[PDB]
């Protein structure tokens, strides 16, 4: 009988395929987020006219999804695989099929469906249209054309594929729990991340300091606005990501009413919109090197 | 020759809920083109796959309708002399039209023979009109969703991948921004491949080779046939929903129905939860038995063949069993907590900022429901059970079943309250205060549930207009129109005296009595509710074929009672024929039009007999007095109508003899009092001036 | 001429080779740091008796090294490739040589020096003994046996190899500037990171909010100590990393004299020592799962 | 039998500057073992490469018990019990070593002597060169070096260093260069390779615009290259190193090293032309922020204090007007260069760059010489300033440092000297000996405090309460200097326990007493002086009225000893060499001995006894210049 592919091998295969498809192997951004959309390689890079082809793994910390290690598919931290291509090639679905076949999955022996899902992230002002790709009834991918990122119209169009690595690994390894997942060289995902899952769950639910979260968010927003005032895009964006994560922890603590949830979203949305303003202004202020390189690569 | 055109736009995969309307719109756009481009054809068959939209035009007449213009000229006596020759005028009229005298035909017009020169001003051939119409057809389409490609921002349902445009075997070349149109179609993303098409008719056949069924009817027929085959093979009684079949039909291209099993332990959980999970979320067809008992099996369809079927079945089993284990945990944890916990936690859930929390909503609805049982005439037990339900009816919102399945609200409340040693009728009332589910949908089968739903939705609408959250013509963020529609439906189905005229005072009054935290401008804000609710009743009446004028008559009543309008409308839509009825309507229209311009105080209508000039005034006054001795809100509508109407000879003799428009102010005022009393009595049924007499 | 390896390819070749030696390919930890040694896959996993074999890339932000993007070897953030193997195998130098051979580096064609550097990081209490690997006169690696991490006697001993991706890439790609690097698919490192360099430089030097930094450090320390108190190791360690980066930002801003620098390092040392204590206590509270399963994997 | 045993430990690569002593320790241990295990041998040769330490015992007798078992028991401990500056925890073991142990060769002429340490047992297989070479069997204990020569390793450290040196001479003679090799640099290089091949690279002539100090610092200190000069000592744009390889692709390695060095040199050129930008006053004002230490304050006010100290030292020491003005100017500006990026990249080059920059700005070069020299000495055996101004500047700097750092309680300890204050005091003492000045370490407390009160009283609470222990710290450094020169402990405890506490007096008295200690007429003199001091210590007189009355004299040896004392005080003066002082004092020993023989001081008359004690205490005070001579033991 065959050996199932470890998380190690799955990630390597995806990275190799996308490298063969002109993607760049960037690193997960060193800040706490909730999805791979919030890395600047996804978020900031999708706006402006500069082309961008990237692929990277990304830890997604969603405080509300932590389950103390009982529920083996919904976790405080999972791993997504973000592929972001700009402009989107018209053969993108062909490449996605080639990649899933490279994982040793023949569509002839399995059922694959593209189910329409109107992708939105309101806090970041990100809008996108695409499918949730279901394999044998289980959602394994989120495949989206971006339309309005940070409130701005996307020109050219950006494709993104978000693989849920935990669900994909559990499927290919045909395991019913993520804690039996072979990460690499046979080492169990449970034996590594079982303690982090429980510890982060207890922190996010029954131990975090409420006023600390409030003051931290407000000060982070003040600082992000200050950086926008002078024009420091990346530090302000980091402070915005920290603001969003603090908001997520507040919602998991039971601190944000539904009322002020919209207000916090408004503040974060304006933060992202102003960041987009400053970023595009500075990039057009620098003559757009990636356009020059696209001209060089075509010739 | 009559040609066959084939146009398929093959796309990325489309959502089912728009695949059929999209192809229907494609038909409509093509038809609009063909008529405006004056084309005739035999038929248009449609084909839809989750990846392509196709029309097939059989028998296309090869031209746009040529302008065969028929222009008349001089008469035959003037166009031709005695010698039968053409006069020079028969030469000039033909020469101007671009013809000769040969093309003249004599056609009779009212006993005079005129020349006619049919100038065949030819029209257009297929290719060029096709180019223009393809462009304009593509531009206009509208969809729930939006699209964007690289440098070509344009809103669409799905990105366009390939285009096939074939005229029987001839290629219609047309390129869209970068994507050309060719004779190449794409088969199944998994089993098939691209393929060329020889003729526009062959389309369907070729897809059958690459194993794609373009015919939607054939797909559904085969799907249902295999479902029935499995039902008769495993002795199952599958109960299939049709909307689910719509989704599945517009989600696949080559079907293979299959069944999986799951563990019998999941039968411990409610059948409603099982059906909701499978049907609504995993899109499975639950299996019942002969006695209609639900079996722990499910059926779905793969967009594939019968190869490695059990592996797909196992994947679906894994997903379903995961959801089912989640459901079992939610079920058995919701059972652990007592009801008081949910009731108290309901205080935190704010129903809205300027309104307050849902707990306060339960308090207000509790008072409203008790008052409704009072006015409606309900039993001691019914009132006590209703009070308990209104105490607890919204608890199920803070259960894990509602956290996972928002649809199952109310139903779970019934389930748990029955489990928690509560009254099953109370739980059913909790279940029923959500009804109706739509404009076309079920209504509560019980009086307690009906009263609860009415009180809840009344509180909702009153509060939402008390905070100024009035919906606009096309925007209703809270579906409050549906709540009012349900109010009307429940009241009609139950038939209760429900005047929206005094409900303001009732609600405020009782809030003053019990809890005045909801008591400041809440009857000033129920006055526009008195201005509301009328449009919803009118909308239902226009749904029930009723003449707009009958509506506007029964509506403009002073009482503003819903059931009173129901019965009066039933009476008046019933009389389309009574002989002495039309005369009554005409007289009443004249009277009401004359009374509309009376500028007297409508609180001082005491009639002085000393200001009478004739005797018909006295007889009408006596009739008015003896009718007022009976006329009260305490008579059925036809009694009032008949009693008022029957004295029309008196009314006609009054207007014939007594002239009402008097140049003496007090005499005219006396006439206006005697007439405005009758106008007030009539306006109970409403404004009969909205009757057209024919 | 033969092709020099892009940054992409360098990362892939290293990861694949060490995977051939049973290392686990973790992802960079999602927090702002100054070196990959402070990532929990190196720091927390190297203590206790539980085996751990990992290799991961890590972005390191060093504010004091910000040069406004003119100096092409000193950057606000550079990237390291961390190899961390515990217990250390006796062939660690052989595997390191083999890795250099896989990088397109023939030892027969080059001069390599192991110049001893007793590696120390005082803030986290990390102590180690080893070499700086110099290539053709250029320091390219940090190769160290760890001895005292977080004040604790390390058992088993953890080997670490730190590849300096910026200098390593600049040597391998034979470029005279780090911004002239073929990162991946022919795209220059400058084309991406030129703006982050200038923006973060101004953030650390002439734009950061001082009282904000003070409050951030104090609150992070309060919260990290509170989290250790209940026994939530990883969130408290994250707050410790936030304290360390906060100290880096202040010290680069020009607020910390030599006096208060030592006090900050003492506080961070106490934090890290307590974090390590609680982590080892909790792993002993869990019977050391990595030991059980790795020994099970050997047979 | 006179057989030969062979013991090689093969390790991971070790720090160069300690590889040689370690193998030397191993030689010592092996020899000590053989003596302690009562074995005979002819020789013990050592071999050292950065990966192995080897001993070869030539002429080893074959019995004490037989050789094999004695070696088995002892060799394990011989390897383990060796000592290092650093030791390391290996894989799962707390076993600490300089580098983890990889292979062990223990061969008795052809016999395998098994002696097993950790995961690695002992066998006859050695490892060759790490790049060019392979593993190899070892046949006989004599063949070892030869066999290694096959696998391209030069095991003999002496022969390897000679090989590098010969290649150095070849390159120096081929391109007409003057390569100047440093000996610790060559020691490092020799213990960094196992098969050497010297090479040379070039660099761009534009960088020759800069001073040689930066270039030599870069090459020698960081890249460990040998700067290239010509006969006229001009620096040539070339460097030399040694590759751990053969002459395969030497050009490419040389080009890579050229690239690296050129990177460092461009950084240095940028630093130079960036430091040139500002004027001197700007640096002086910016120095106000630079704290000299936490509890002391800034470096600028420290420079002011040193400026005042230097003015006073020029006054006291007797310098010409030009020298005093230059000293004042230097003390004004000598520390400005401390705030530069040039020193930020080159910590070694601090101070000297100040000389170059200030001289560049058209200032007086003598000031630059003092600026260069106020860091001197650079080590314990380092060089001393060649100019008066630099010596005075360094002394004042270290005086302020020690006074303040003892005002903060940071007195260095036995193994911890965080601020090199012991080295600073040692340098002060060395400079004073080279120059010879009257230096009261007794009253410097009052001088420093007094003068800070006079000018700037912010540095004035407990700063001389902590300056009294400094005088004994300087004294401890002088005593260690004497014990470095082997001087008898009693001479030490005499010159140390002096009342004057003057440096020059201590040095001169110690030199005189180390000279005259071999004369026969010395012991009697010492006895007399000791006796005198013993009698004089308990006198109840005010030491301000010690006038000796000749009328209270009983015999004539009292009268004439009093006359001799008077004429000695009329000649004994502060401007007298120590040898003359000692000769004159010693010459009176017959007088003192016949005085005590004749005159009994223990007198039954008080006033006469007081007069005699005056006559004795005058000589006692004269003696205490030399110190406490009661602390000389003569036998």
């Amino acid at each position: 009988m065959s050996k199932k592919l470890s998380v190690q091998e799955i990630i390597l295969t995806l990275q190799k395929f996308w490298s063969d498809q002109g993607c760049m192997l960037m690193q997960s951004y060193d800040t706490e987020k909730g999805a791979g959309t919030m890395s600047p390689y996804t978020f900031l890079r999708a706006i402006g006219p500069e082309p961008w082809n990237a692929a990277y793994v990304e830890p997604s910390r969603r405080p509300a999804d932590g389950r103390y290690g009982e529920n083996p598919n919904r976790l405080y931290q999972h791993h997504q695989f973000q592929v972001v291509m700009k402009p989107s090639p018209e053969n993108v679905q062909d490449l996605y099929l080639q990649s899933l076949e490279k994982l040793g999955i023949n569509p002839l022996e399995h059922d694959i469906r593209f189910v329409e899902d109107n992708w939105e992230n309101p806090s970041m002002g990100c809008a996108g249209v695409g499918w949730e790709v279901w394999l044998d009834g289980m959602e394994i991918s989120q495949f989206t054309y971006f339309q309005q990122v940070g409130g701005l119209e996307v020109d050219p169009v950006t494709s993104e594929i978000t693989y849920g690595l935990e669900r994909l690994s559990s499927y290919i390894q045909d395991v019913n729990s993520v804690f039996d997942l072979e990460w690499g060289d046979g080492v169990k995902y449970g034996d590594i991340f079982l303690e982090p899952e429980f510890e982060n769950s207890k922190y996010a639910f029954e131990d975090s300091n409420e006023e600390l979260l409030l003051m931290l968010f407000d000060e982070y927003e003040k600082e992000a606005k200050r950086q926008i005032k002078n024009g420091l895009v990346h530090p302000a964006y980091d402070y915005c990501l920290k603001c969003s994560h603090t908001f997520n922890l507040m919602d998991a603590r039971g601190m944000v009413s539904v009322t002020e949830r919209a207000g916090y979203l408004d503040r974060i949305r304006n933060m992202a919109k102003s960041i987009a303003k400053e970023f595009v202004a500075q990039r057009e202020k620098r003559g757009f090197p990636l356009l020059k390189h696209a001209q060089e690569e075509t010739k | 020759m009559a040609k066959t055109y084939l146009l398929e736009i093959g796309l990325e995969e489309m959502p089912a809920h728009v695949v059929t309307p999209s192809v229907l719109q494609l038909k409509e756009r093509m038809i609009k083109f063909l008529k405006d481009a004056r084309l005739d054809f035999e038929d248009v068959k449609t084909f839809s796959t989750p990846r392509r939209l196709t029309v097939q035009v059989l028998g296309l007449a090869d031209k746009q309708a040529d302008v065969k213009k028929e222009v008349r000229g001089p008469a035959k006596k003037i166009a031709q002399d005695a010698d039968g020759n053409w006069t020079k005028a028969a030469i000039g009229f033909s020469k101007g039209q671009g013809a000769s005298t040969d093309d003249i035909v004599f056609k009779d017009v009212k006993g005079t023979p005129y020349v006619f020169v049919q100038t065949f001003t030819a029209g257009k051939t297929a290719a060029e009109v096709l180019t223009g119409g393809i462009k304009d057809v593509i531009t206009k389409m509208n969809f729930p969703t939006m699209m964007k490609w690289s440098t070509y921002s344009f809103k669409y349902i799905r990105p366009i991948r390939w285009i096939v445009s074939l005229l029987d075997d001839e290629v219609v070349p047309v390129q869209i921004l970068d994507v050309a149109a060719g004779r190449v179609s794409r088969g199944h993303r998994f089993l098939g491949h691209d393929v060329e098409i020889a003729t526009a008719a062959d389309y369907e056949a070729d897809l059958a080779s690459v194993q794609v069924v373009a015919d939607a009817a054939k797909r559904k027929a085969t799907i249902r046939e295999q479902i029935a085959a499995l039902a008769n093979e495993r002795d199952w009684q599958i109960k299939v929903n049709e909307d689910l079949l719509e989704e599945v039909n517009n989600l696949v291209e080559y079907p293979t129905a299959f069944a999986g099993d799951f563990d019998t332990k999941y039968l411990t959980i409610p059948d409603e939860v099982l059906i909701t999970s499978m049907r609504d979320h995993q899109r499975f067809f639950y299996v019942t038995d002969a006695e209609d008992n639900l079996l722990p099996h499910f059926v779905s369809v793969r967009n594939g063949n019968t190869d490695h079927l059990e592996n797909v079945a196992l994947g679906n089993q894994k997903v379903l069993t995961a959801r089912l284990e989640d459901a079992a945990f939610f079920y058995h944890e919701d059972q652990q907590h007592s009801i008081q916990e949910y009731v108290e936690r309901l205080k935190k859930v704010s129903f809205h900022d300027k309104i307050g929390t849902m707990y306060e909503k339960m308090q207000r609805v509790m008072i409203i429901s008790d008052f409704l049982a009072d006015r409606f005439g309900l039993t001691e037990t019914e009132k006590n059970q209703l009070h308990r339900a209104a105490q607890i009816y919204k608890f199920d919102l803070v259960t894990g079943m509602v956290g996972e399945f928002p649809e199952l609200q109310g139903v779970m409340g019934d389930k748990y309250a029955v489990l928690k040693g509560e009254d099953p009728a109370v739980g059913q009332a909790i279940r029923e205060h959500y009804m109706p589910i739509s404009a076309d949908g079920d209504l509560p089968k019980s009086k307690v549930g009906a009263v609860l739903a009415i009180a809840d939705k009344v509180d909702s609408i009153t509060s939402f207009f008390a905070v100024g959250l009035t919906p606009s013509g096309s925007n209703d963020p809270f579906a409050l129109r549906r709540q009012a529609f349900g109010i009307v439906r429940i009241v009609r189905e139950q038939g209760w005296d429900f005047p929206i005229r005094q409900l303001e005072a009732d609600i405020q009054k009782e809030l003053v009595a019990h809890d005045a935290t909801y008591n400041l401008d809440f009857e000033k804000q129920t006055a526009p509710v008195a201005d509301f609710l009328t449009d919803r009743v009118k909308q239902w009446f226009n749904n029930r074929k009723i003449r707009y004028d009958i509506v506007d008559t029964v509506i403009k009543g002073s009482r503003q009672d819903i059931r009173e309008m129901f019965k009066a409308a039933d009476v008046l839509n019933a009389h389309q024929d009574d002989p002495q009825f039309k005369d009554t309507i005409e007289a009443f229209t004249r009277l009401l039009r004359i009374t509309a311009k009376a500028k007297l105080a409508a609180d001082d209508l005491t009639v002085d007999p000393s200001l009478f000039e004739n005797e018909a005034e006295q007889h009408l006054y006596d009739a008015v007095l003896e009718l007022q001795k009976q006329f009260t809100p305490a008579m059925s509508m036809e009694d009032r109508f008949k009693a008022l109407a029957a004295l029309r000879p008196l009314i006609v003799d009054y207007f014939e003899q007594t002239m009402v428009m008097s140049k003496d102010e007090k005499v005219r005022d006396n006439h206006l009092k005697q007439l405005l009393t009758i106008a007030q009595m009539i306006n109970v049924m409403g404004d009969l001036n909205q009757l057209i007499v024919k």
